[PDB]
């Protein structure tokens, strides 16, 4: 399984065109403020693809 | 003057454009960047 090739999961808007977006700040899906820390509803936004 | 540094942060975790005349040529680069507080020069 090659996992060196990643995907963003989440973002909080759509990227405009051609917009590169490499941020790897930990995406806040609930209402708990992550501060930098993975765990419950905070997630990191990269994938890799399978 | 001497440059511009746009972002959304201004810091590391993101890119930002920094261009910057030295004395006969523009530099201009996308790093993610850590600016200071007050950046300058040591002209
Ligand atoms: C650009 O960054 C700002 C910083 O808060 C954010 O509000 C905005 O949604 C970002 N732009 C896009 C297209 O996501």
């Amino acid at each position: 399984g090659n996992y060196n090739y990643l995907y963003r999961l989440f973002r909080k808007s759509n990227l405009k065109p051609f917009e590169r977006d490499i941020s790897t700040e930990i995406y806040q899906a609930g209402s708990t403020p992550c501060n930098g820390v993975e765990g419950f509803n905070c997630y990191f936004p990269l994938q890799s693809y399978g | 003057i001497r440059g511009w540094i746009f972002g959304t942060t201004l810091d590391s975790k993101t890119q930002s454009l920094l261009i910057v005349n030295n004395a006969t040529n523009v530099v201009i680069k996308v790093c993610e960047f850590q600016f200071c507080n007050d950046p300058f020069l040591g002209v």
